[PDB]
């Protein structure tokens, strides 16, 4: 018990449509992330950050998807409006 | 013979104005039975006035109950205080 | 004064033996 599992959190599209991060895909201490400060090895201390508690609250449950001599690099552009 | 009786009662009228020496709840606890007073928790099973040997009406008022309490001398306490620091 | 019966305080032995003192363990969102 008292272990956080490895998966079943994919809160990504809400951060794509969060309207504050520098993402050009969609249109319509003092550190932010504790990757340099310790939490005394307690899970609850991660809930004080607003960019992480939003991921814990607004997450969702997905299913895991299961799937030449010289390379020719061709850049492919994409511009499609939808809804 | 029952075990899980209450044996604790508190009157609803709070007269907690001059009551600070009794046993409070933190109100006054009122039991179903009184208290008992024990003088000394240790009994010297020697001191032959209590053991009554069979060798030899005599009245004798001993000074204090501390004969029957295994009280040590002050010299060992002073020696332990000298061993403290 | 003689009509002033009090409220009994129960033992609560299951709450007297081993009661402790859950969102604090992060396993339920």
């Amino acid at each position: 018990n008292q272990l956080i599992p490895q998966a079943y959190i994919s809160n990504f599209h809400n951060r794509l449509t969060n309207e504050d991060d520098g993402i050009p895909i969609f249109t319509m201490g003092n550190a932010v992330l504790p990757d340099l400060q310790d939490q005394h090895h307690n899970p609850f201390n991660i809930l004080r950050y607003p960019k992480i508690r939003d991921t814990f609250i607004n997450g969702k449950v997905v299913s895991p998807y299961r799937l030449s001599g010289e390379a020719i690099m061709i850049p492919i552009t994409l511009d499609i409006e939808h809804m | 013979i029952m075990i899980d009786a209450a044996s604790s009662f508190v009157l609803p009228i709070s007269i907690t104005k001059n009551v600070d020496v009794l046993q409070r709840t933190d109100e006054i606890l009122w039991f179903r039975g009184p208290s008992v007073i024990v003088n000394e928790r240790i009994i010297n099973s020697g001191d032959p006035h209590l053991s009554l040997p069979l060798n030899r009406n005599e009245k004798e008022s001993l000074p204090g109950p501390f004969v029957l309490g295994l009280r040590p001398s002050a010299k060992f306490t002073a020696h332990r205080l000298s061993m403290l620091r | 004064f003689e009509t002033m019966v009090a409220n009994p305080i129960k033992v609560s032995r299951l709450q007297s033996n081993g009661v402790l003192t859950i969102h604090y363990s992060l396993a339920n969102f």
